[PDB]
RNA sequence: ACUAGCUUCUUAGGAGAA
RNA sequence: UUCUCCUAAGAAGCUA
């Protein structure tokens, strides 16, 4: 019976990618309102420790992720890593207006909540 | 004339993708742009002017 | 993979364009 | 000079252009009245007309309104295509410049209402009386009653005005404190999702005189018409709340120890806030059904993914399930050089030939899926004329009255091709075959009972297709989840099959083009329509810019076949699952989860039939708008004058389902505007004299209706008008036609573009590179598709079938009759 | 590596006729 | 055994 196999695998995925969910942030944002009902679009906006901005070009990198620390969703994020859409690490000093057309366009900056 | 260059550019980007060019998005984007720009070409001059660029991109590596 | 390279080369030689010919002689 | 009037008398009725008592003392208290012995040149009716009857060469009124109220300077109109929404989206801002002005008028209207309520006056609030500043005048058709008990009529007013409320975003100030644009945005509490009080406050502040009761949460509606009304209101009232407040409402559930996050509701932008019914906090030893619903629930996924900010697209992203963004690219199609040399050796691809290779398997870089999903930015919230919509939905259901539908059991499903993916949260372990062979019939029945009382949000995975194209776009596909499509099949696969098995209808889904079927369809469309001309259109970006209101209308029309097997709550919860799965659900590009603004998923189980409902809706709407926008005193036929008058009366003077006139107008259309609708393509045979006089739809009416209702400008390159019937439809499903002799009788044959069939011959999308036998049947099918080209007068076109034949000859179906018996009726 | 529709080719099963 | 029709499986083409 492959039904039991797929049920075991799907429950394994359910229980495996649920570990990195609770950091005493949901229990703060859920019990502070009536009915304990919270929209989903604000669950990762207020509890996700890690964040990633996908910048199309430097003109929108300077506007949002200016420097090693930037604000978003009423919180501060310190840029922890940058990737150039090829799993190649890009150092923060490499991003510049002069050295703009020498990297991939979508820059994935990974930051942590301050 | 036009069909020949269009078809050879198709097979050229085919062998390019087989050459793991998609692993370098900076170059794959330019290859794709040349491909889609010559596939809509209406003049042979620009078609050749971009086919030579695609060929130069091809021979940049030892493939 | 070799068949694609061979057919590309044969189609390029059949094209017989001046700029393409100079490119293929500079590459070889 | 012509002025737009909303006239309604005993002889003429309609909203159209026309070439033209001491009650005033009891209304000078309200500041919303002009001083009667001052005014502006254009009244608000002129604005509503110019924005609902928009066309080129006659848009001077809209231009003179925009350049007179500080919206855009005169050197903004010299730009070509300044009016389109797909191209030049900046016009949206140019329209939003009027929004606040419109809002003032709204408030002034309410003031006037209170005046007419306090002064005890009855009368109709006609749009041609309210100044574009906001003042009313022309008090000649108002009757004085007892003060404190007189009521005004605002049905026609607010109905006609509803489109420009979301077109110009008149309610854009409600995001600011003290309702002033010079103030910061209202910092709405992130935990607030209900907004019922705010919706009721906005309704009482803007539509206090609206007679019909309005429910902010659509679960409290009375019928499908009430759902349409309340959703059309919530569409306008949801453009003011934080966009992060909508979507599925989740909560902490307790599952056998470790807690989970499960969505127990959904705050739609149209259906208010809908709470699940079969919910439980303490869940232990759950079955496979609940486990599958929780897996397909985005609550679990977006609650443990990294917060994402995607500046590539304006769409509201949610999260990223994978620690790195996936950049999937579209490979170029493999090349079959054998057919290419075979074609060039037989005198093809020559210089100046009429046939030229134009269809190729275009390659796309790593920014394909995102930059193509970003085309949803053309999907704007649209508030449709609710009386017009509530009548057009009746006429459209009359167009779908011949079929028959209803909820079917899980054992009588006719699902085919179980070898395809099953959405994102399930494709990691198998295709739909496993999920259809695992869940027993009682499991699927229980799942359908669950979605009949709850809301199951799903994640439609956005993938890139690998098909040929004559254009450079990516044309992504949206694989919906198996949990959504299973219930959609159980709920719809009795009406969809009955549409796919009914000939001679307006919807021609299921009707084959082979075996003389094309002649059947064309002769059905013709159907003794006097002064016949053919007309066709193709909706620009129908998958993206289709409003939420018309998609809800389509799902309600498709759900109107459950008058016995479904309750009102059951039908509403099925509509809610539709909205939460295929209208505003959250999509997944690569490993990153975004929120589709309002686009209608192209991967829905019922995408073709719902799109056909939407196309018929737009066509009926163009017809009613053309019939109303004509001067009643100029129509020669008295029956048509009475038809237009009763149409206006059933629109803006009635509230019940006037089935008598509904059927009368349906017959009038089906006898004078005969349509053939395949899911975006429409060939209509219409009367020449009627369209020239304006009594039926035309190209201009469709363009205007798409402008104000569909939010896209239909360019003249995608529409066509055929004058003679000897030449058939210029294009239907990209199949040109022609009257050809086949068996001593002139019939119609569909011939595709020779470029398309040639490209299908040369370029292969990783099919023939594996074996040589697949080429045989592939070219058999291509010859079946390309045979009619022989009857084409152009020899260069006709030689395509001969080339395909000569290629199939060297198999190593050969006869030119296996490809001709496809077009003899049998 | 989606949904629906139509049409082919190849293996099997059930019916009607010879 | 032959022919015709209707279903089950796989593959392909076209359309939206
Ligand atoms: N699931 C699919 O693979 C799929 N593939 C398609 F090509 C089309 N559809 C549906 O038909 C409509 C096309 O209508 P269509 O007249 O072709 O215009 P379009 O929306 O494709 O844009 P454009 O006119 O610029 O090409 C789409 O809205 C979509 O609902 C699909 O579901
Ligand atoms: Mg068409
Ligand atoms: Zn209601
Ligand atoms: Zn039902």
């Amino acid at each position: 019976d492959k039904r039991a196999k797929v049920t075991s695998a799907m429950q394994t995925m359910l229980f495996t990618m649920l570990r990195k969910l609770d950091n005493d942030a949901l229990n703060n944002i859920i019990n502070n309102a009536r009915d304990g009902c919270v929209p989903l679009n604000i669950i990762p906006l207020t509890t996700a420790a890690k964040l990633m901005v996908v910048i199309p070009d430097y003109n929108t990198y300077k506007n949002t992720c200016d420097g090693t620390t930037f604000t978003y969703a009423s919180a501060l994020w310190e840029i922890q890593q940058v990737v150039d859409a090829d799993s190649k690490i890009v150092q923060l000093s490499e991003i510049s207006m002069d050295n703009s057309p020498n990297l991939a366009w979508p820059l994935i900056v990974t930051a942590l909540r301050a | 004339k036009m069909s020949d260059v269009k078809c050879t550019s198709v097979v050229l980007l085919s062998v390019l993708q087989q050459l793991r060019v998609e692993s370098s998005s900076k170059l794959w984007a330019q290859c794709v742009q040349l491909h889609n720009d010559i596939l809509l070409a209406k003049d042979t001059t620009e078609a050749f002017e971009k086919m030579v660029s695609l060929l130069s991109v091809l021979l940049s590596m030892q493939g | 993979t070799s068949a694609m390279q061979t057919m590309l080369f044969t189609m390029l030689r059949k094209l017989d364009n001046d700029a393409l010919n100079n490119i293929i002689n500079n590459a070889r | 000079v012509y002025r737009a009037f909303d006239i309604y008398n005993d002889k003429v009725a309609g909203f159209a252009k026309f070439l033209k008592e001491t009650i005033y003392n009891l209304l000078k208290d309200c500041p919303a009245v002009a001083k009667h012995d001052r005014l502006t040149k254009y009244t608000m009716a002129d604005l509503v007309y110019a924005l609902r009857h928009f066309d080129e060469g006659n848009c001077d009124t809209l231009k003179e309104i925009l350049v007179t109220y500080n919206c855009c300077d005169d050197d903004y109109f010299n730009k070509k295509d300044w009016y389109d929404f797909v191209e030049n989206p900046d016009i949206l801002r140019v329209y939003a410049n009027l929004g606040e002005r419109v809002r003032q008028a709204l408030l002034k209207t309410v003031q006037f209402c209170d005046a007419m309520r306090n002064a005890g006056i009855v009368g109709v609030l006609t749009l041609d009386n309210q100044d574009l500043n906001g003042n009313w005048y022309d008090f000649g058709d108002f009757i004085q009653t007892t003060p404190g008990s007189g009521v005004p009529v605002v049905d026609s007013y607010y109905s006609l005005l509803m489109p420009i409320l979301t077109l110009t975003r008149a309610l854009t100030a409600e995001s600011h404190v003290d309702t002033d644009l010079t103030k910061p945005y209202i910092k709405w509490d992130l935990l607030k999702y209900d907004f019922t009080e705010e919706r009721l406050k906005l309704f009482d502040r803007y539509f206090k005189y609206w007679d019909q009761t309005y429910h902010p949460n659509c679960v409290n509606c009375l019928d499908d018409r009430c759902i349409l009304h309340c959703a059309n209101f919530n569409v306008l009232f949801s453009t003011v709340f934080p966009p992060t407040s909508f979507g599925p409402l989740v909560r902490k559930i307790f599952v056998d120890g470790v807690p989970f996050v499960v969505s127990t509701g959904y705050h739609f932008r149209e259906l208010g806030v809908v709470h699940n019914q079969d919910v439980n906090l303490h869940s232990s030893r759950l079955s496979f059904k609940e486990l599958l619903v929780y897996a397909a629930d985005p609550a679990m996924h977006a609650a443990s993914g990294n917060l994402l900010l995607d500046k590539r697209t304006t769409c509201f992203s949610v999260a990223a399930l994978t620690n790195n963004v996936a950049f999937q690219t579209v490979k170029p199609g493999n090349f079959n050089k054998d057919f290419y040399d075979f074609a060039v050796s037989k005198g093809f691809f020559k210089e100046g030939s009429s046939v030229e290779l134009k269809h190729f398997f275009f390659a796309q870089d790593g920014n394909a899926a995102i930059s193509d999903y970003d085309y949803y930015r053309y999907n704007l919230p649209t508030m449709c004329d609710i009386r017009q919509l509530l009548f057009v939905v009746e006429v459209v259901d009359k167009y779908f009255d011949c079929y028959d539908g209803g909820c079917i059991n899980a054992n009588q499903v006719i699902v085919n091709n179980l070898d395809k993916s099953a959405g994102f949260p399930f494709n990691k372990w198998g295709k739909a075959r496993l999920y259809y062979d695992s869940m027993s019939y009682e499991d699927q029945d229980a799942l359908f009972a669950y979605t009949k009382r709850n809301v199951i949000p799903t994640i439609t995975q956005m993938n890139l297709k690998y098909a040929i194209s004559a254009k450079n776009r990516a044309r992504t596909v949206a694989g919906v989840s198996i949990c959504s499509t299973m219930t959609n099949r159980q709920f719809h696969q009795k009406l969809l099959k009955s549409i796919a098995a009914t000939r001679g209808a307006t919807v021609v889904i299921g009707t084959s083009k082979f075996y003389g079927g094309w002649h059947n369809m064309l002769k059905t469309v013709y159907s003794d329509v006097e002064n016949p001309h053919l007309m066709g259109w193709d909706y620009p970006k129908c998958d993206r810019a289709m409003p939420n209101m018309l998609r809800i209308m389509a799902s309600l029309v498709l759900a109107r076949k459950h008058t016995t097997c479904c309750s009102l709550s059951h039908r509403f919860y099925r509509l809610a699952n539709e909205c939460a799965q295929v209208l505003s659900e959250m999509v997944m590009c690569g490993g990153s989860l975004y929120v589709k603004p309002g686009g209608t998923s192209s991967g829905d189980a019922t995408t073709a039939y719902a799109n056909s409902v939407f196309n018929i809706c737009q066509a009926v709407t163009a017809n009613v708008n053309a019939l109303l926008s004509t001067d009643g005193n100029k129509i020669a036929d008295k029956y048509v004058r009475n038809l237009q008058h009763r149409l206006y009366e059933c629109l803006y003077r009635n509230r019940d389902v006037d089935t008598d006139f509904v059927n009368e107008f349906y017959a009038y259309l089906r006898k004078h505007f005969s349509m053939m609708i395949l899911s975006d393509d429409a060939v209509v045979c219409f009367n020449s004299t009627y369209a020239s006089q304006g009594l039926v739809a035309s190209i201009k009416n469709f363009k205007s209706v798409l402008y104000y209702q569909n939010n896209v400008f239909m360019s003249e390159a995608k529409c066509w008008t055929e004058t003679d019937l000897t030449k058939g439809p210029h294009e239907f499903c990209s199949q040109h036609t022609m009257l050809v002799k086949q068996g001593d009788d002139y019939v119609y044959l569909p011939y595709p573009d020779p470029s398309r069939i040639l490209g299908a011959g040369c370029f292969v999308d990783d099919i023939v590179k594996t074996d040589g036998t697949l080429m045989i049947e592939r070219f058999v099918s291509l010859a079946i598709d390309a045979y009619p080209l022989t009857k084409h007068p152009n020899q260069e076109y006709a030689d395509v079938f001969h080339l395909y034949l000569q290629y199939i000859r060297k198999l190593h179906y050969w006869e030119p009759e296996f490809y001709e018996a496809m077009y003899t009726p049998h």
